[PDB]
Parts: structure tokens; C-alpha cells; sequence
């Protein structure tokens, strides 16, 4: 084992899980408008079946993007704010950075 | 063209997109659940009822999408599926 909660973990689980969250909620963004064109045809049953499907889906898709969220801060509030800090060779390049 | 509330080439394909978009979350969730337990310690270690209202939590709503992904992808995947194939052949009669 490296560390516990050793801001360095946590923000290489963090940052690892940020993606996890975005991308969960980038895919979910993907059902709820994708669905949109799903609740926009239907012949009786498809239609309500899928509808409230997207429905429950939906106030789910809220629910989970809260807990996503949260969840994706509750890093924030451990402590991990500093972990990517490594732009003491950003400013070198920087200066090279232009013309 | 005249209103893109449904486009056919979308609607079509709609389906397919919940699909991969279902098993996006399917294993995302899957992906995310184990940073829950690697950030657990962000709540204060594993084994405290912190991280634990948390694993619940992210259960919770979790298999409430995955679910509702499913259900969702369950009567939308047939769009294509069964919806296309023809009427009184969609998954509410055909297995």
C-alpha cells in the first residue's frame, strides 16, 4: 500500500474518478436527450413504456448527478486541492510559449 | 429538417446510442464504485459511516439510473429493435 487518504491518493483516485463522474454524466446527458427523440415517437406502449422510462430515468439521472457531484467534491473537501501542482516548469516553457 | 424534435436518422439510432450509453453507466458506475472505496478515506477512512452513507448513496441513485437506463433501453432499444419490426411485435408482447 502507498498511502491512506495521503492527498497524493487521493487525488490519483480523484482525478481518476472526475472522469468516471463526467463521463457517467456525459453518458446520461446522452440517454436524456437521445430519449428525447425516443419520446418524440411511439405507438402506444413503446410509447408510455419508454416515456416513463425516460421519466424515472430522468429524475434518476438528477439524483445521480448529485450524488456525482458530491461525491466528485467530497474529494475536494478532504484536503486534495493540491496534487497536479507541478507548473514550476510550466512558467519555463511559458516564456518560450509564444512567437 | 423542418423541426428536429426527432430526427428519423436520430430516433433510429437513438436507441442504439441508450444502448452503448446504458452500458456507459453500466460499468462507469463500476469504475466510479472503486474510487468510492479508494476515496472512502477522503470521507474520513473506509470504515466510517461517512464513506458509508456515501457507498449507499452512490449505490442508491446508481442502480436507480442503471435500472432506469435498462428499462429505458429495454422499450427504446426496440426503436430499431421491435418498434421498427412492427406493431404487436415490441417487447411488450415478445418476450
Amino acid at each position: 500500500a502507498e498511502m491512506k487518504t495521503d492527498a497524493a491518493t487521493l487525488a490519483q483516485e480523484a482525478g481518476n474518478f472526475e472522469r468516471i463522474s463526467g463521463d457517467l454524466k456525459t453518458q446520461i446527458d446522452q440517454v436524456e436527450s437521445t430519449a428525447g427523440s425516443l419520446q418524440g415517437q411511439w405507438r402506444g406502449a413503446a410509447g408510455t413504456a419508454a416515456q416513463a422510462a425516460v421519466v424515472r430515468f430522468q429524475e434518476a439521472a438528477n439524483k445521480q448527478k448529485q450524488e456525482l457531484d458530491e461525491i466528485s467534491t467530497n474529494i475536494r473537501q478532504a484536503g486534495v486541492q493540491y496534487s497536479r501542482a507541478d507548473e514550476e516548469q510550466q512558467q519555463a516553457l511559458s516564456s518560450q510559449m509564444g512567437f | 429538417m423542418t423541426e428536429q424534435q426527432w430526427n428519423f436518422a436520430g430516433i433510429e439510432a437513438a436507441a442504439s446510442a441508450i444502448q452503448g450509453n446504458v452500458t456507459s453507466i453500466h460499468s462507469l458506475l463500476d469504475e466510479g464504485k472503486q474510487s468510492l472505496t479508494k476515496l472512502a478515506a477522503a470521507w474520513g477512512g473506509s470504515g466510517s459511516e461517512a464513506y458509508q452513507g456515501v457507498q449507499q448513496k452512490w449505490d442508491a441513485t446508481a442502480t436507480e439510473l442503471n435500472n432506469a437506463l435498462q428499462n429505458l433501453a429495454r422499450t427504446i432499444s426496440e426503436a430499431g429493435q421491435a418498434m421498427a419490426s412492427t406493431e404487436g411485435n415490441v417487447t411488450g408482447m415478445f418476450a
